[PDB]
């Protein structure tokens, strides 16, 4: 008679029907990604529309069960996602044009290309590969500047419509703006004291970034000092670095600059590529050695169907498969991974990452279909990264025999390793905080359409310290060409991931009683840390992420302390080398303004 | 390796909803629509009216834990009727003198 009995009955039946159609929808996308055929492209759209329209039909009966009469926390969370109508709240004209803009911006990004000024290569892989190893000033500027001319300027009217259509959806959902929609993933309500406001994330990412500045300023001055001798006129000691020299198009990762930034070139570097050649290992034993890593910590092994259905290579051009590593979770215990596995040092750490998502999905797999998910968008990739961090340590490499036991491990070897991770990690946080905060300000309405590029480069010199060689007007749009913004994917998950992975790295090493620096820690063979982590992995989003985080690290929010401690050995070395230079940068310097 | 086939097998169903719990050794084949609330159903699907029988997805691609198992349950009951079924016997060699 009560609403709770009627709501639970709807959820018990919905979990079965939604799980059956989601498996066929994910299976149709699997056959299309592994094999390109005319039959699979139609099955992906057919099975994809059946699952998409299924949530739209069940959303009508979901809004008929108010959450005010339900005293259960697990029931209200299962009805929280079903209460939203998605795009049904938009008008018929705006709903149909919404999928058109998303498909048009995704097509232009895939079909976009920059023809050689001297002699036409597509961006991915073509332009993304050249910009990595290019040391030329003009060659990098030609591909960086001419791209946004036919893309950033062309996607501007499509980006303006993208802002208007998505703002009307948040207004019908009783959200302040569309920037608050992505902040609703961290929303926590229903528990006394653990409630987390949506507007709190704005103050959280801003406060944690303040303590990141002293660590980032020393690294930004270290990279600038190495590239200062090349172009002393364009690169000022108190100025900023050019945008096209960051190592790739958008400057997401600085790993491409690790070649020239090596502190000591007279010492060898740790590489498992040449070691796997003499051992003669194939793609079959790479996942097998990584499966034993999950057994040493107490986590269950992989099912027989997982290793049998794995795709280990690309059989030529007859049957083409996407080589981008991705962990696909279909359902009902069906776990598969599509990756092209060669013999490299990076594929070894990638195998622990791709298997980390599958191992993460095994803990909460006992939960209903509505309760199967990460607690947030940052916990998905963070679980796979902490598995790879323990594998990259010299202690784990000497255990299985990749690295020689007589290899000398000292400060000179470890500082070289911490710098490579810093270019990927430390360089990501200011860039992710910059672009995400810019989207929140434009979607809110604080920045007029004419000041989009005016505030973009102005706030860029303040955060990441990057100035444009060629000034741009309001016609260009930098985020429009980005992969995540154009494809409507969460850009905030990259900033919080760094803070979540380092908290878990410090907590697991304290449970196993590891001593010394944190980068020397290895979680292998230690079953004590796997038991404390397994309790949170099986919770998913059925429990508040603030409550599940306290059960591991004892903290109710994000904290910079594990970020500083793990980078502390590198921070002390960068401070001594930057004494001869100026720590920090100025926002009043420009390459074309003298 | 037998029941599961490519495309799914919808022949095997199960009763998801019932107003109460079944008694021991009871079989209910009734297809009557389950009524969750007080809303009338009358055999028509709708609000608070759900079709109880649901389908088992069967394909070889599913995980090992969820693979369907054929279960044969033997019910052993001793009544006052004369006993007939007994265990197997054993015959030995015959010797004389």
């Amino acid at each position: 008679s009560t609403i709770e009995e009627q709501a639970k009955t709807f959820l018990d039946k919905f979990n079965h029907e939604a799980e059956d159609l989601f498996y066929q929808s994910s299976l149709a996308s699997w056959n299309y990604n592994t094999n390109i055929t005319e039959e699979n492209v139609q099955n992906m759209n057919n099975a994809g529309d059946k699952w998409s329209a299924f949530l739209k039909e069940q959303s009508t009966l979901a809004q008929m069960y108010p959450l005010q009469e339900i005293q259960n926390l697990t029931v209200k969370l299962q009805l929280q996602a079903l209460q939203q109508n998605g795009s049904s709240v938009l008008s018929e004209d705006k709903s149909k044009r919404l999928n058109t803009i998303l498909n048009t911006m995704s097509t232009i990004y895939s079909t976009g290309k920059v023809c050689n000024p001297d002699n036409c290569l597509l961006l991915e892989p073509g332009l993304n590969e050249i910009m990595a190893n290019s040391l030329d000033y003009n060659e990098r500027l030609w591909a960086w500047e001419s791209w946004r001319s036919e893309v950033g300027k062309q996607l501007r009217p499509l980006y303006e419509e993208y802002v208007v259509l998505k703002n009307e959806m948040a207004r019908a959902n009783h959200y302040e703006d569309y920037g608050d929609y992505w902040r609703g993933d961290y929303e926590v309500n229903g528990v006394d004291g653990y409630d987390y406001s949506r507007g709190q994330l704005i103050e959280d990412v801003e406060h944690t970034f303040e303590e990141i500045k002293p660590l980032y300023e020393h690294l930004h001055a270290y990279v600038r000092a190495k590239l200062m001798n090349a172009y002393p006129s364009y690169i000022s000691p108190i100025g900023c670095l050019p945008a096209h020299l960051l190592g790739d198009m958008w400057g997401r990762f600085w790993t491409n600059l690790y070649s020239l930034t090596v502190p000591f070139g007279q010492k060898p570097n740790i590489d498992v590529t040449d070691a796997m050649v003499d051992q003669a290992w194939d793609a079959q034993r790479i996942f097998k050695e990584a499966e034993k890593f999950f057994v040493s910590v107490g986590l269950p092994n992989m099912t027989q169907g997982f290793w049998e259905n794995s795709m280990l290579t690309d059989p030529g051009n007859v049957q083409k498969a996407v080589c981008h590593p991705t962990a696909w979770d279909l359902g009902k215990g069906d776990f598969r991974i599509l990756m092209c596995t060669k013999v490299t040092m990076d594929d070894f750490l990638t195998a622990h990452h791709e298997m980390g998502h599958i191992q993460y999905d095994m803990a909460y797999a006992a939960q209903p279909f509505l309760l199967r998910n990460g607690a947030n968008e940052g916990f998905h990739e963070a679980v796979g990264e902490i598995m790879s961090l323990s594998a990259a340590t010299p202690k784990h490499l000497k255990s299985i025999g990749l690295l020689s036991p007589d290899f000398q491990e000292d400060n000179e070897t470890e500082i070289n390793f911490l710098l490579k991770q810093a270019l990927t990690i430390v360089g990501t946080l200011p860039f992710t905080y910059m672009l995400e905060k810019w989207r929140w300000m434009v979607f809110k309405g604080e920045i007029p359409k004419d000041q989009w590029m005016k505030k973009w480069w102005e706030m860029k010199r303040e955060i990441v310290g990057v100035v444009e060689p060629v000034p741009h007007d309001e016609t260009y749009c930098d985020p429009a060409s980005l992969f995540h913004v154009s494809n409507d994917y969460s850009f905030i998950r990259y900033y919080t991931r760094t803070l979540y992975q380092f908290q878990f790295q410090e907590a697991l090493c304290q449970a196993a009683k590891h001593e010394g620096p944190l980068h020397k820690c290895d979680i292998s063979n230690s079953t004590e840390a796997g038991q404390k982590l397994f309790n949170m992995l099986r919770l998913g989003k059925s429990e508040p992420w603030t409550l599940a985080l306290e059960n591991v690290v004892g903290a109710k929010n994000m904290n910079v302390r594990p970020l500083l401690n793990y980078f502390e050995p590198l921070f002390t070395w960068l401070k001594d080398q930057n004494k001869n230079s100026f720590v920090g940068w100025s926002t009043d310097w420009s390459p074309y303004a003298d | 390796n037998l029941d599961s086939k490519v495309g799914g097998n919808y022949n095997y169903l199960y009763r998801l909803f019932r107003k109460s719990n079944l008694k021991p050794f009871e079989r209910d084949i009734s297809t009557e629509i389950y009524q969750a609330g007080s809303t009338p159903c009358n055999g028509v699907k709708g609000f608070n009216c759900y079709f109880p029988l649901q389908s088992y997805g069967f394909q070889p691609t599913y995980g090992v834990g969820y693979q369907p198992y054929r279960v044969v349950v033997l019910s052993f009951e001793l009544l006052h009727a004369p006993a007939t079924v007994c265990g197997p016997k054993k015959s030995t060699n015959l010797v004389k003198n």
